[PDB]
């Protein structure tokens, strides 16, 4: 709004660019930061993986359980059966 | 009173000025350990979150 | 508005109000102001005697212009 | 006029006020300073007496000025003696 503020905005602006662009040069530089982005990196891949697992799962449990309803008709077809005979 | 009321602000803008270029540099060096080490900190969160 | 422009309009506030106290202290001590203050002033005295005068010479002038009508109608009457 | 704008101000204020009751902390305790404080106040006292012998140097400067004058008529009128007698 004011001259004032409005170059303090224009500060805190450079300053708050400078930060990330540091972040960013440390991240991709110093090695301890490094590993521990490469380590969150890598077990991404495989918390993907165990997704892809997690699908199949949840398709053979779907299969199944539809195998388990037809079976469900199939047993509860012949109780009718038989009762009718007792 | 309205004297310092805008140089308080002013002032503000200036201690901001002060402080940060004194470490921005220090963190372009290696130094001031505060960009490094925290980080740190919420990377190592974040990977604990994952 | 801002914390600047509050200040200037402090700044603005003593500046002018010194510039007043100024002019008071100007006008009440030294004297060629001193004279055409007065000049002033007496001639405001003469100026509201003036119109005393205007007063009662609109009165009368008034007063002169009906009884001016109170003829002016009279001969109208015999015709 | 924002709540953040407004708790800075907060803030900064707070900051400030500290700042300030530092200085008078410092100025009246650290002896450094305190000396440089004197140092000034008594500067003070001395640069307010060289002003009364300035007033007074002043005002026995006005005072033979027009002294000058009444030795300046006095040495006219003599003068115009040398018209007459001569």
């Amino acid at each position: 709004s004011s001259d004032l503020e409005q170059l303090c905005s224009h500060v805190n602006e450079k300053i708050g660019n400078i930060k990330k662009t540091l972040s960013l040069r440390n991240c991709g530089q110093e090695p301890t930061l490094k590993t521990v982005l490469n380590k969150i990196g890598d077990e991404i891949i495989v918390i993907n993986e165990l997704l892809n697992k997690l699908e199949l799962e949840i398709q053979y449990q779907e299969q199944t359980n539809n195998s388990l309803k037809e079976l469900c008709e199939s047993l509860e077809e012949d109780y009718k059966d038989i009762e009718h005979l007792k | 009173d309205p004297i310092r009321s805008f140089c308080g602000k002013l002032r503000s803008l200036a201690s901001t000025l002060d402080c940060e270029t004194a470490r921005l540099q220090r963190a372009l060096d290696g130094e001031e350990s505060d960009f490094e080490d925290y980080p740190m900190r919420i990377l190592y969160d974040l990977h604990s979150e994952v």
